[PDB]
């Protein structure tokens, strides 16, 4: 029992610089545990019928026992999930902790796996964007050539989107998480290979200390500011980061003018929206998360961290205003000029990983004369 | 009362209910041509409530008062929804216009 | 909803219970669009049912005026403006 | 009885802002007005109007509500 628990956790070596950058591994530990505790809670009261998923839902929020904080934690909390995912991603590319190549690939596909899970959530309540957003996603299957269309109609149980697809949502988004969950302890096993890396990008085997209580502490203080946030928007401003149309039931005769993704998918949406072509918006949305796969491959530098990169600095926020720009451009209209600076962003997207940062890095080792 | 004044408060209060012309279509409410001198809910075409079909008074000047004032205590169970002209002088107007409008 | 239709000249009066959270601009809306119908501006015309109303999408809603002075009495003798009329029931849908 | 609503409005209608906006939506009545066949209407100057005394309008009026 001791040991694992410990050599694990409790004399666990670890660098003695890590900064705050560092608290959204366990900042994501407790998202999840977050979401799988209200979660569980959210299905002792949810019912998966098209004809009382909705009401099932507004039970929850007016009668049961606070069920409106349970349902305003899950909900915010998802958002809080994407948050903590960005800023971990970024670390990952900022730090060069992407040459953990298992360990990684296994957060790629944690990303994903989030994504998938999210989005099945966000369908149960049955309302306006529940519906639309079952169908346009699962349609992204139909741009598979021969068997596209059947494996969309496959995935609905039907025709369109209809009973047999809200109550199979019900059931992979409540096992998903938990899958999630073996993955990340998965995910933290081939870290522990190699301990951790650090803000300078040089190993930190000559100044390790133990976890506890070190970090333990740190991560208690992250977890407050983590509740902090989350709360801020529960208890002040639950609604800010949702949008009012699902809280008009589905309709599927109409999908309404100003429909728009979840924050946290404005980029991604934007991007594909930028292609007139299905498949072709179909491989770009695919190609802007699995592009994180192609990362350590395209590490030209000599050196691991970017901290003492200045150029490369420049080009990494160059990325994340992009990012900003593409979230922005996906609230707004197909309308001109936003059609065009998406464009722009998006070409901009990938010719900052594919290729001015490579170039960056090759640049700066020459400066350094290696 | 002032025909003109019960004009404008037939166009912002009735309209989007009734139209006052001989044809007129019938829309939420029915058509009032033809409205001084006739019984309750007897205008051709229209699907009244049996509430206002037997209320069994003959519409003029007197029972309009009465009733624009407010219509579900003179016809209980009226589909009519209009809560009612409250001032006598605005009744007064509206039914010196309606006297004129429907007869022409 | 199809009888409701069929009562209000073809259009649907929604359900209010979230109408506050189911709007952008909730209540600021709920009270300006109850609060401001207007004649339609020149060249203009809208088919009869529908009134012109700025604050609702196209501006051609199919709901008439519902509120003005002394629409209702109040259990408070509280005067019963249009504006006062609106700035309660709009309390009560939020609260809704 | 009267709604402070009216009184407000009155009141913010003075504002320079809602006359040049009354002026331009007076000239756009006058040209629609005026001719036979034109697909134009008067919307966008009517909203201009409204979106500046309707600001106002919301600064003041919960002031004399309950
Ligand atoms: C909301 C957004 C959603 C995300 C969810 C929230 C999670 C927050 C991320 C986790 C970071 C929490 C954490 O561990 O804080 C440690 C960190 C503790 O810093 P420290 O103990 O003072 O470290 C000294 C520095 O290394 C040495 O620095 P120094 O001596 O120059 O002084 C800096 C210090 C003191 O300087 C002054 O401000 C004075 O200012 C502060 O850090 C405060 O607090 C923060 O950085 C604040 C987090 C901001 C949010
Ligand atoms: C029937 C005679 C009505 C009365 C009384 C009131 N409303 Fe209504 N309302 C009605 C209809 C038929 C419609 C549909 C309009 C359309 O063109 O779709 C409406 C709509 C509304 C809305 C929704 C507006 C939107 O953005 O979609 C609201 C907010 C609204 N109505 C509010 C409301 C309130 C609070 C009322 C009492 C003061 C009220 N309505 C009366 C029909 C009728
Ligand atoms: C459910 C999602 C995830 C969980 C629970 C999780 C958790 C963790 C934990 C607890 C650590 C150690 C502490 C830290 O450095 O933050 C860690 C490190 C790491 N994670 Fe994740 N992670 C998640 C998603 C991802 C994603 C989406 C990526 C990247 C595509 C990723 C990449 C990494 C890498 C490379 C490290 C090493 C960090 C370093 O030492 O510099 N993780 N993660
Ligand atoms: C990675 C973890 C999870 C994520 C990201 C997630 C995300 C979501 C999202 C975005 C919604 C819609 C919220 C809304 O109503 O606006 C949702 C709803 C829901 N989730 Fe989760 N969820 C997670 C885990 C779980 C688990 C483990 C269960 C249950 C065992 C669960 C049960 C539910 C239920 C019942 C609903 C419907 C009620 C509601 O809408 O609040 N979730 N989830
Ligand atoms: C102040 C303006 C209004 C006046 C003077 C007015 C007058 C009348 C009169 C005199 C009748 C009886 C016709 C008959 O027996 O043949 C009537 C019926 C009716 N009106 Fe109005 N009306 C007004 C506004 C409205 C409005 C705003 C609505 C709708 C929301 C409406 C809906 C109706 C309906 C549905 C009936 C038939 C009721 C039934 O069969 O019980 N009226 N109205
Ligand atoms: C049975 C399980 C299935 C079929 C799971 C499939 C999962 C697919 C992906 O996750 C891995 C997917 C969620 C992820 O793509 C990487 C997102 C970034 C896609 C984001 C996304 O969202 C939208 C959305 O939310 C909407 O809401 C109302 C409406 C939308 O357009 C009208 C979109 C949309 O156009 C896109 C691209
Ligand atoms: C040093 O790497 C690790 C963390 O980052 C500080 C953790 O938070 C947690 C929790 C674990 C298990 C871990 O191995």
């Amino acid at each position: 029992l001791m040991k694992i628990v410990n050599n694990a956790f409790i004399d666990l070596p670890a660098p003695s610089n890590i900064s705050s950058w560092w608290n959204f591994g366990s900042l994501l530990g407790i998202c999840l545990i977050l979401q799988i505790l209200t979660g569980l809670f959210l299905a002792m009261h949810y019912t998966s019928d098209t004809t009382t998923a909705f009401s099932s839902v507004t039970h929850i929020c007016r009668d049961v026992n606070y069920g409106w904080i349970i349902r305003y934690m899950h909900a915010n909390g998802a958002s809080m999930f994407f948050i903590c995912l960005y800023m971990h991603v970024g670390r990952g590319l900022y730090y060069g902790s992407y040459t953990f190549l298992e360990t990684w690939n296994i957060g790629v596909i944690l990303l994903l796996t989030v994504m998938a899970t999210a989005f099945m959530g966000y369908v149960l309540p049955w309302g306006q964007m529940s519906f639309w957003g079952a169908t346009v996603i699962t349609n992204l299957l139909s741009a598979i050539p021969y068997i596209g269309t059947n494996l969309v109609e496959w995935i609905w149980g039907g025709f369109s989107v209809d009973k047999a697809t809200l109550t199979r949502f019900f059931a992979f988004h409540f096992i998903l998480p938990f899958i999630i969950m073996a993955i990340a302890m998965v995910h933290l096993l081939f870290l522990h290979e190699t301990g951790s890396n650090n803000p300078t990008g040089i190993s930190s085997d000559v100044d390790k200390i133990p976890f506890h209580p070190y970090y333990t502490i740190k991560d208690i203080l992250g977890a407050l500011l983590l509740i902090l946030a989350l709360m801020l928007l529960v208890l002040f401003a639950p609604d800010l980061l949702g949008d009012p149309d699902n809280y008009t039931p589905a309709n599927p005769l109409n999908t309404p003018p100003h429909i728009k993704p979840e924050w946290y998918f404005l980029f991604a949406y934007a991007i594909l929206r930028s292609i007139p072509n299905k498949l072709g918006g179909v491989l770009a949305l695919a190609f802007s998360i699995l592009i994180l796969a192609l990362i350590p491959l395209l590490h030209t530098s000599k050196q691991r961290s970017m901290m003492f990169r200045p150029l490369s600095q420049c080009l990494f926020w160059a990325l994340v205003a992009d990012l900003l720009t593409l979230t922005w451009i996906g609230g707004q209209p197909v309308e001109h000029p936003y059609i065009t600076i998406g464009q722009l962003a998006s070409v901009l997207y990938f010719l900052l990983i594919l290729v001015l940062m490579p170039t960056a890095g090759t640049i700066e080792n020459k400066l350094l004369k290696w | 009362g002032d025909v003109e004044k019960g004009k404008k408060i037939f166009v912002q209060k009735c309209a989007q209910c009734h139209t006052v012309e001989k044809g007129g279509k019938h829309k939420t409410g029915p058509n009032l041509h033809g409205l001084f001198g006739r019984k309750t809910g007897q205008a051709p075409g229209f699907s009244y409530t049996d509430a206002n079909k037997n209320k069994g008074i003959t519409w003029g000047e007197e029972t309009l008062m009465e009733y624009l004032e407010n219509p579900k205590k003179y016809i209980p169970g009226t589909k009519m929804i209009f809560a009612g002209i409250k001032k006598k002088g605005e009744r007064e107007d509206l039914i010196a216009y309606l006297k004129k409008a429907t007869n022409e | 909803p199809e009888a409701a239709r069929a009562a209000n000249n073809g259009a649907l009066p929604p359900d209010l219970s979230y109408i506050v959270r189911a709007r952008h601009g909730g209540e600021d809306y709920v009270f300006s669009l109850l609060t401001g119908y207007c004649e339609p501006p020149t060249g203009v015309s809208l088919r009869e049912g529908l009134y012109f109303n700025p604050y609702f999408p196209g501006q051609a809603i199919g709901m008439a005026p519902p509120i003005y002075n002394e629409v209702l009495e109040f259990d408070d003798g509280t005067p019963a403006t249009m504006s006062q009329v609106a700035k309660d029931v709009c309390t009560f849908l939020r609260w809704a | 009885l009267v709604d402070p609503l009216t009184t407000v409005r009155e009141q913010c209608e003075q504002l320079e802002k809602c006359v040049k906006a009354r002026e331009r939506l007076e000239l756009c009545d006058e040209r629609v007005s005026s001719r036979s066949q034109t697909e134009e209407d008067c919307t966008e100057e009517l909203l201009d109007f409204l979106h500046a005394r309707d600001h106002c309008v919301a600064h003041k009026l919960f002031n004399s509500l309950k």
